[PDB]
């Protein structure tokens, strides 16, 4: 999965 | 509220303890109680709220993905019928996840967003609103799916518009919003080109502003810039 | 029971799904429902029950230790008074932990142990009884502490007596029981010499029996033997 | 902490 904050 | 009898300050203190003990469900419950006192949240308190729920829903999302993958494999050709249990349990986890998202969205709507006037608060709450609608969209399959996606988009878009007018391009909240809205475009909205464009322009405009920052601010901004770069590398 | 309307087989299936998704609270609830159907458990089902509760209580123990350490530091000289919150929250986690232990002990007493006649079932349930009284002892500070410790001791001792008569020295359940009873001696009963003696004799008597085993049994037994060795290395 | 199973 891509990075999120 | 089961937290109605506890002092605001005690709820905040216990949220911090719960974080140290990795008790994120408790942390979230304490922060929900703090929000429900009705006062605005400080920057640190907004961070506590977001960390607590991000960890709770993040665990639910991971579990939902495991179960959804098992359910998909069970529906392939040559798979032995195992009954309704996988679907039922995936649905149980999904309903809990939706409940958490609805709780967060409810706190934002009653009444965190409407009292948030500074950019640092308002952008952060609108980013959260986009995030939790995004998590609802991840599991949506029904007749409201388009509206759920559009709700995420609209919240992110309002946050972006404010962030571009009111924050420098290196502001970590502006960066994190862009990171997550870019992921929305790629994973939810079927818009990988928009996702890539947004991440690239955000990264480049932040790079050009790093020269204005102290060493500590530079560390904060470059941390999120690296996440944008990581996603660009994944997507290209 | 909230699980009263679900088929036994469905509860077992969902416990396995919950394990795959790392949802140990759900796993434990499904296995509690399965036990409450009233039928005896198979070896695999006993493993599901023990894994679910070991993970739930293990997380509670870790959180209790974090909070207890903070509480101890707050009570040192020169520490600024922070109010009742740390104690309150430690007490909250402690009470939940005690509730889980009481639930497991209740399943063992009603009626898993009394129907367990084979050594592999009876020793495993009595080991669990010792373990959950041990977890109660870890947090006990009151007038029943000695009785709680003695309850753990008595359950472990009955399991040991059966295991020595009915199982070979390499049986993994015999080994795991000895491992945990040795930890009881060291950490709970203030008996490090007994702990060391038990771990050493168990390890040595298992070593001497490995020659009788298949490759797969050898792997199973040596895994637990290495844990005994790890504890001996820690303690000497 | 010591090992238990
Ligand atoms: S708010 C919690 C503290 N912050 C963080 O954990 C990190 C990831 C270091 O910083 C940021 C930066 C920007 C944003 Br929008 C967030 O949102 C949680 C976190
Ligand atoms: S019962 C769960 C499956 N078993 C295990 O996870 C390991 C640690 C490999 O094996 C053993 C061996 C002996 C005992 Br008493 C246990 O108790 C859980 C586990
Ligand atoms: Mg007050
Ligand atoms: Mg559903
Ligand atoms: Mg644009
Ligand atoms: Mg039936
Ligand atoms: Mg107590
Ligand atoms: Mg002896």
């Amino acid at each position: 999965f891509p990075a999120t904050v | 509220g089961a937290m109605g009898s506890m002092e605001r300050a005690s709820l905040i203190q216990k949220a911090k303890l719960a974080e140290q003990a990795e008790r994120y469900e408790d942390m979230a419950a304490f922060m929900k109680g703090a929000v429900e006192k009705g006062e605005e949240l400080s920057n640190e308190e907004r961070c506590l709220l977001s960390v607590a729920y991000k960890n709770v829903v993040g665990g639910q999302r991971a579990a939902w993905r495991v179960l959804s993958s098992i359910e998909q494999k069970s529906n392939e050709e040559g798979s032995e019928e195992k009954g309704p249990e996988v679907r039922e349990y995936r649905e149980k986890v999904e309903t809990e996840l939706q409940g958490v998202c609805d709780t967060v969205l409810g706190l934002l709507d009653s009444h965190l967003i409407k009292e948030a006037g500074d950019a640092e608060s308002r952008v952060f709450y609108l980013k959260m609103k986009g995030d939790y609608y995004r998590y609802l969209a991840e599991v949506a399959t029904g007749d409201d799916k388009k509206r759920i996606i559009d709700s995420a988009r609209s919240a992110y878009q309002e946050a972006m518009d404010i962030s571009k007018k009111e924050m420098p391009p290196t502001n970590p909240i502006r960066l994190g919003l862009a990171l997550n809205f870019s992921v929305f475009h790629y994973e939810i909205a079927n818009s990988p080109e928009e996702a890539i464009s947004l991440a690239k322009t955000t990264f480049d405009e932040a790079m050009a502003d790093l020269h204005t920052l102290s060493e500590d601010s530079y560390k904060d901004s470059t941390l999120i810039m690296q996440l944008l770069r990581d996603n660009l590398t994944l997507w290209t």
